């Protein structure tokens, strides 16, 4: 009912979700009354199949994960398909005793949507925590800003310089990436426009602390100066990957 | 990654089909 969030998401669901829009209107909504559904016995067999296999798979998601919300978040979802599967089975066997039953098509409904929503939920679950690996080497990146003010020496900038390297070109990648299966473009413009200023102040971070370090080992010039740029490359930087941590997180 | 991502697609299709058969 509200837009599906990414493009993975968006195309697993929405055939789905178009379809019982559908078919609600219809049967529900008033309209075909008295109207007669055909024997669901072998399409709704191909769905509990489906079922079983996903929650196969989930469950090993789950026992096999390093998230720890995802552990927590993910079962009840199961619970949610498992349970709407079972409507979907009394519906198909009442409907092969009477096409015109007419709690079997409410069975039907709810059986669908339940199905619909439970894995909307179990998608929902697995990009927060895909969105949560993003979030962690953003953090990190933040953690390593912190320490930017504690490099005095070139040896220690070229050190730093160094650590901060692979850490930014995979952050850079992520964000990338994440920003192209987004389905909001207030969201996509905003990621990447955080993720060129940040990527544009890094070469000015370099150069300010190289500055400093040199008025730091040139035993005078005018040191606060330097520093003060530096402190505020460090501040925008982060405010930057602050918001990329928040514009991540919003899902509409 | 990749295969629960399936095992969804895969429900949500037959999901969908089931609901083409029941007519809409």
């Amino acid at each position: 009912m509200p837009v599906f969030h990414t493009r993975t998401i968006e195309s697993i669901l929405e055939p789905v979700a178009q379809q019982i829009s559908h078919l609600v209107i219809m049967h529900e909504e008033g309209e075909v009354d008295g109207k007669a559904i055909p024997d669901l016995t072998a399409p709704v067999s191909a769905v509990q199949a489906a079922v079983s296999n996903l929650v196969r798979v989930g469950k090993e998601t789950v026992q096999t994960t390093e998230d720890q919300i995802l552990k927590r978040d993910m079962p009840p979802a199961f619970i949610k398909v498992e349970n709407a599967c079972t409507k979907l089975v009394r519906a198909a066997q009442m409907l092969q005793a009477d096409p015109y039953s007419v709690p079997a098509r409410d069975y039907l409904i709810d059986g669908s949507r339940g199905i619909l929503s439970g894995t909307s939920d179990l998608l929902l679950t697995f990009d927060e925590a895909e969105v949560r690996k993003i979030i962690r080497v953003c953090k990190g990146i933040l953690e390593y800003l912190t320490v930017a003010e504690v490099v005095e020496t070139m040896e220690d900038l070229v050190t730093y310089t160094k650590n901060l390297g692979p850490g930014m070109t995979k952050m850079a990648k992520m964000i990338d990436e994440r920003q192209q299966e987004l389905t909001h473009q207030e969201h996509r413009v905003m990621l990447v426009n955080s993720m060129n200023t940040v990527k544009e102040l890094l070469p000015v971070l370099i150069s300010a602390m190289k500055i400093f370090v040199t008025t730091k080992n040139t035993k005078s010039q005018g040191i606060e100066e330097a520093l003060k740029n530096r402190n505020f490359t460090v501040e925008k930087m982060s405010a930057e990957i602050n918001e990329i941590i928040r514009v991540l997180q919003l899902t509409s | 990654s990749r295969k629960l991502l399936s095992a969804a697609k895969i429900l949500a299709d037959a999901t969908a089909k089931m609901v083409e058969a029941a007519k809409g």
